[PDB]
């Protein structure tokens, strides 16, 4: 079929960024406004309902690379989080354990990203995990 | 089995008769995408200067609009901090009519002579101190596309 190049598909990300999407439990904008690459993001995921990441906003960064969105984005939290498949140390997110970014397809988007962590923090096995104390947040 | 013929004839065109001070090469990759260099029009404050600009030919064209950004940083009324850029054409006045070699002249007209009546503070700055809006053009170039 016919592919958008990345600079234009980013545009697109960026419009809908700035339109909102669905509840507006997530949300993503460009980290810096003169970054004209649109290499570097700000990811937002509010915590889900009767979990223990509840009333909690995290914050991520989310950087799309050279050839995204061929290949998938890079993830991190910077809102320390405990959760399986993110780095306790660093907030590094291991693609391998997030099915998104495992299973990386060209269609998907910062927004699925960021709604599959979301529903993730969902998941039996992080649903239960005992958090750091609100507001803290990793270093580099 | 591939592009529609009025592609092959305006990427064949652009590579053959390419309008003057504006080069253009298809992308490696997709054959829709085109990698544009505008040097800054003669007697404007973007003079000397070479501009990278990115195309690219959605599905639906010709009925819908090229979309086409800059990715050099540059001091213009109607070119947005991420390089968008605001011209009729490319959004509310396309038609099929026109092509590729229409927006890109347009383009360089705009550079040419800006619109600072274009409904920022870009535009505002170019109303009010329109010496200094030119000088900062200048500076920018100076800065931005002289590599």
């Amino acid at each position: 079929g016919v592919k958008v190049p990345r600079n234009f598909r980013l545009l697109e990300e960026l419009e809908e960024g700035q339109k909102g999407v669905g509840d507006g439990t997530v949300s993503w904008g460009l980290e810096d406004d003169e970054d004209m690459t649109l290499t570097r993001w700000t990811g937002m995921i509010i915590g889900p309902p009767r979990t223990n990441y509840e009333n909690r906003i995290y914050s991520l960064k989310v950087e799309c690379g050279p050839k995204y969105p061929e290949a998938p984005p890079s993830v991190r939290f910077v809102t320390k989080i405990n959760m399986n498949g993110i780095n306790n140390s660093s907030g590094m997110v291991d693609a391998r354990s997030i099915p998104v970014l495992a299973k990386w397809q060209n269609s998907y988007s910062i927004k699925v990203v960021l709604q599959e962590l979301r529903r993730l923090m969902m998941s039996k096995e992080n649903m239960k995990l005992p958090q750091p104390p609100e507001g803290q947040t990793y270093n580099n | 089995a591939g592009l529609p013929r009025r592609i092959i004839k305006e990427t064949q065109r652009l590579l053959a008769e390419p309008v003057p001070g504006i080069k253009a090469e298809p992308d490696e990759s997709n054959a829709r995408y085109f990698h544009v260099v505008i040097a800054g029009p003669q007697d404007s404050p973007f003079e000397g200067g070479t501009f990278k600009l990115e195309l690219f030919l959605p599905e639906e064209y010709p009925m819908a609009a090229p979309k086409v950004r800059f990715m050099t940083k540059i001091y213009h009324p109607n070119v947005d901090k991420l390089g968008r850029i605001c011209l009729d054409i490319l959004k509310d006045k396309w038609s099929p009519a026109l092509q590729i070699r229409t927006v890109l002249l347009s383009i360089q007209a705009l550079l040419s002579a800006p619109n600072p009546g274009d409904p920022n503070d870009v535009a505002e700055q170019w109303k009010t101190n329109e010496a200094q809006a030119i000088e900062t053009a200048r500076a920018w170039t100076r800065l931005y596309a002289m590599n």
